[PDB]
RNA sequence: AGCCAGGAUGUUGGCUUAGAAGCAGCCAUCAUUUAAAGAAAGCGUAAUAGCUCACUGGUCGAGUCGGCCUGCGCGGAAGAU
C-alpha cells in the first residue's frame, strides 16, 4: 500500500471505504492504484 | 428500506428457538445459531420472519440489516449446503482427503497436514480439485481462504491455489 | 523419481502432439518415492534395484499384487502390436495361439526398419533404477550395422545406380568424416566411424569429393577422454582418422579403385553474428 | 436473427482467397474450417469483376455449425469506384471535385432494393449525399 | 442497484491503407429503423475474436441522485532520563 496525503479517485472502478479510519482506495485489477493516508 | 422490504420465509424442516436475543436454529444437519446485538426486534410472525430496529440504536437498520441477510443464509445452509471447490495449479501439487484432514503438497521440505474443524465434510475428486461442504457461510470460506493464503495466485505464471470461480490476472515477464 | 512424473500421460501425449503411435513396454511400480519396480511386460517381470548402492541387484520377480489388473489391460495391447505389424500374427491374436516373449519381438524388430512405433521405458538414471534394465532392448530393438542397409555408394556423375555394398570385411574400405575436433598435440583430430571393411596402419586415405591426397597416421581411440592408440581398426569401431591435410564435413575416407560417395546434405547457417575485437595490437596478429 | 453469441458483418474484396489477418478473427470465433468459407462463396464470385469490398455477415449455431448471408456491395464504395480514387475524404467541407447525379444513386439502390429490406431508396439518398460531402464531392442533377 | 438482456446494424469509416479495420492520431462528426444503439470510453490487442458503457427493451415495484453553502469531526500529526 503506497502512502501519500492525497487519496484521489484515479482508476475508473475505484472503490472507497473507510477501514479503521484511514482511507484506502480499492481498485479491481490494478494494484498500483491503491493509496493509504489522508 | 430495501432491507425493510425484505422479509425471510422459513420453511418446514428448520426450527427456531426464540429466547429473545439468543436464537438457536434447529435445522437439517446442524445448529446455526447467532447471538445478535440488541439493535434488533425479532418475531417469527406467521411463517415469514419479520424483524425490526430497536429505538436508541437507530443505526440498527445496519445492525439488523446484517441479520436479515444472515438468517436467510442459515436456513438454506443447514439443509442444502455450499459447494466450495478450489483449483490447485502447482507443479507436482496434489490433494487427497482422509477423515477430516487435507494434505498439502506445497513445494516444501516437509508435509503440511492440517486438521479441519466441525461443519466440514471435505472431499477430493482429484489431486487438483477439492470439495468443501458446510452449513455456515462463514465457515465455508474461512477454512478455504487459509489454504489459499498459503500459496497465493502468482501473477507471472498463474501458479498458486485459487478458487473455482476466481479468475487471476497473470502478467508477462517483458524483460528477460 | 520426481513429482508430476506420470509415465502413462507422456507416452499417451505423443499420440496428441507428436501424432505418432507409441506402444510402451516397461511400465511403473511405486508412487515415485518408494519406487522399486519397472514393469517389463513381455516377460511380465518386475525388477528389484539397489537399496541405495551404485549397482548391486537385478532381482526379477512376478508382477506385484498392487498392479495385477493394470498389467492385464496393458499386456493385451502389447500383443496387439504384432497382429498389425505383420499380417501373419493377425490370425493368432484371434485364434489364440500363445504370444510368447520371443515370438512377438521377431515381428516388432522389423517394425523398427520402417519406424512407426518407438519403444519407451521409464526409470531413473541417477537413482540406478532402469539403467541395467535398458541395455537388453538395445540388442533387440535398436538396429545393428550388419542388419541395416549398409554403405550405399552411388557413382560420381555417369548414372544413378545406388549399390548396396557389404557390411562385412569382404568389401572395399569405406568411412565418413565427422566430429573433427582439434588438439595442441597433432593439430586436427577426428571422431570418425567406419561402417565396414578393415584398414591397416598407414594408408593413402584420400577425400575423394574434393580431390586431395592425405596419408593415414597413428590412429587413437578414447574413453571419450584418454589417448589409447588404436592400430588395427576393425569394421565398426569409432576412432580418430588422424593426419588429414584437408577434410570437410562428411566426405569419404576411402582407398582408390573403390566405390565413392559424394554427399553433403543440409549445410546449416549460423545466424547470430557478433564481432570480436582484440585487446592488444599483438593480439590481432594471433 | 440470432443474439449475444455472435453477429459481425465483415468481408472485403473476394479476389483474395486467404482470410486477410484483421478479417481472420471474425472467422476465428466459433471454430470454422476456413476452407469451407473459401469454398462456399466462390461459386458465385465468378459472376463479378473483382476489386470492390463485398460484405458478408457471420452467424453461428450450437455444435460446429455456422451460417452467412450474401448481399450486394455497399454504395459507400460504389461512390468511390466510379470516382476513380478509393479515398477522397481529406477535407470534407473544403473540397469541391466530382459530380454524380441521383440517377446513378438509385440504380445502385435497385441492387439494394433487390437484395435488402433496409437501406431503402429515398432514405439513403441523403446519406449517399452525406457520404459525398464528407469526402469533399459535389452533386447536381 | 442486480439476474435474464439485444449490445438493432449501413462501414472497410478514410487518410498513408503495411494494421494505423469504432479501440494510434488529425478533419468530418450522416445516419438507412429510431419502444434499444454512437461514424464511439477502456480493457482483449499488430488487427480483431472475448468483456462493457451506451437505452436498461423486459422484471422489482418504491424513493433516489450529483453538486453549492454552513455546524462540527477523521486523516495530514515523527524525537530525544
Amino acid at each position: 500500500m503506497k502512502v501519500r496525503a492525497s487519496v484521489k479517485k484515479l482508476c475508473r472502478n475505484c472503490k472507497i471505504v473507510k477501514r479503521d479510519g484511514v482511507i484506502r482506495v480499492i481498485c479491481s485489477a490494478e494494484p498500483k492504484h491503491k493509496q493509504r493516508q489522508g | 428500506s430495501r432491507v425493510a422490504k425484505a422479509p425471510v420465509v422459513v420453511p418446514a424442516g428448520v426450527d427456531v428457538k426464540i429466547n429473545g436475543q439468543v436464537i438457536t436454529i434447529k435445522g437439517k444437519n446442524g445448529e446455526l445459531t447467532r447471538t445478535l446485538n440488541d439493535a434488533v426486534e425479532v418475531k417469527h410472525a406467521d411463517n415469514t420472519l419479520t424483524f425490526g430496529p430497536r429505538d436508541g440504536y437507530a443505526d440498527g437498520w445496519a445492525q439488523a440489516g446484517t441479520a436479515r441477510a444472515l438468517l436467510n443464509s442459515m436456513v438454506i445452509g443447514v439443509t442444502e449446503g455450499f459447494t466450495k471447490k478450489l483449483q490447485l495449479v502447482g507443479v507436482g501439487y496434489r490433494a487427497a482427503v482422509k477423515g477430516n484432514v487435507i494434505n498439502l503438497s506445497l513445494g516444501f521440505s516437509h508435509p503440511v497436514d492440517h486438521q479441519l474443524p466441525a461443519g466440514i465434510t471435505a472431499e477430493c475428486p482429484t489431486q487438483t480439485e477439492i470439495v468443501l461442504k458446510g452449513a455456515d457461510k462463514q465457515v465455508i470460506g474461512q477454512v478455504a481462504a487459509d489454504l489459499r493464503a498459503y500459496r497465493r495466485p502468482e501473477p507471472y505464471k498463474g501458479k498458486g491455489v485459487r478458487y473455482a470461480d476466481e479468475v487471476v490476472r497473470t502478467k508477462e515477464a517483458k524483460k528477460k | 523419481d520426481r513429482m508430476g512424473a506420470n509415465f502413462l500421460k507422456v507416452v499417451n501425449q505423443i499420440k496428441t502432439r507428436l501424432g505418432a503411435n507409441p506402444v510402451p513396454l516397461q511400465l511403473a511400480i511405486g508412487a515415485e518415492e518408494h519406487f522399486t519396480g519397472v514393469v517389463d511386460l513381455v516377460k511380465m517381470k518386475a525388477i528389484n534395484w539397489n537399496d541405495a548402492d551404485q549397482g548391486v541387484t537385478f532381482e526379477y520377480e512376478d508382477i506385484p499384487a498392487d498392479m495385477v489388473e493394470l498389467a492385464n489391460e496393458w499386456h493385451q495391447n502389447l500383443i496387439e502390436s504384432a497382429a498389425e505389424a505383420s499380417e501373419e500374427l493377425m490370425e493368432k491374436y484371434l485364434g489364440g495361439e500363445e504370444l510368447t516373449e520371443a515370438e512377438i519381438k521377431g515381428a516388432l524388430r522389423q517394425r523398427v526398419l520402417n519406424n512407426e512405433i518407438i519403444l519407451v521405458t521409464c526409470g531413473s538414471a541417477f537413482k540406478n533404477k532402469g539403467v541395467q534394465a535398458m541395455l537388453d532392448a538395445v540388442i533387440d530393438y535398436l538396429p545393428s550395422p550388419v542388419d541395416v542397409p549398409a554403405i550405399n555408394g552411388i557413382l560420381d556423375d555417369g548414372k544413378d545406380t545406388p549399390a548396396e555394398r557389404h557390411a562385412s570385411d569382404d568389401e572395399p574400405f569405406s568411412a565418413l568424416a565427422f566430429k573433427i575436433a582439434t588438439d595442441p598435440f597433432v593439430g586436427n583430430l577426428t571422431f570418425f566411424r567406419v561402417y565396414s571393411g578393415v584398414v591397416n596402419s598407414g594408408d593413402t586415405v584420400l577425400n575423394s569429393v574434393k580431390a586431395a591426397r592425405e596419408r593415414f597416421g597413428r590412429i587413437v581411440q578414447m574413453h571419450a577422454n584418454k589417448r589409447e592408440e588404436i592400430k588395427e581398426v576393425r569394421a565398426g569401431d569409432i576412432a580418430a582418422a588422424i593426419g588429414l591435410k584437408d577434410v570437410t564435413t562428411g566426405d569419404t575416407l576411402c582407398d582408390p579403385d573403390a566405390p565413392i560417395i559424394l554427399e553433403r546434405m543440409e549445410f546449416p547457417e549460423p545466424v547470430i553474428s557478433i564481432a570480436v575485437e582484440p585487446k592488444t595490437k599483438a593480439d590481432q596478429e594471433k | 436473427a440470432k443474439k449475444v453469441q455472435a453477429y459481425v458483418k465483415l468481408q472485403v474484396a473476394a479476389g483474395m482467397a486467404n482470410p486477410s489477418p484483421p478479417v481472420g478473427p471474425a472467422l476465428g470465433q466459433q471454430g470454422v474450417n476456413i476452407m469451407e468459407f473459401c469454398k462456399a462463396f466462390n461459386a458465385k464470385t465468378d459472376s463479378i469483376e473483382k476489386g470492390l469490398p463485398i460484405p458478408v455477415v457471420i452467424t453461428v449455431y450450437a455444435d460446429r455449425s455456422f451460417t452467412f448471408v450474401t448481399k450486394t456491395p455497399p454504395a459507400a464504395v460504389l461512390l468511390k469506384k466510379a470516382a476513380g480514387i478509393k479515398s477522397g475524404s481529406g477535407k470534407p467541407n473544403k473540397d469541391k471535385v466530382g459530380k454524380i447525379s441521383r440517377a446513378q444513386l438509385q440504380e445502385i439502390a435497385q441492387t439494394k432494393a433487390a437484395d435488402m429490406t433496409g437501406a431503402d431508396i429515398e432514405a439513403m439518398t441523403r446519406s449517399i449525399e452525406g457520404t459525398a460531402r464528407s469526402m469533399g464531392l459535389v452533386v447536381e442533377d
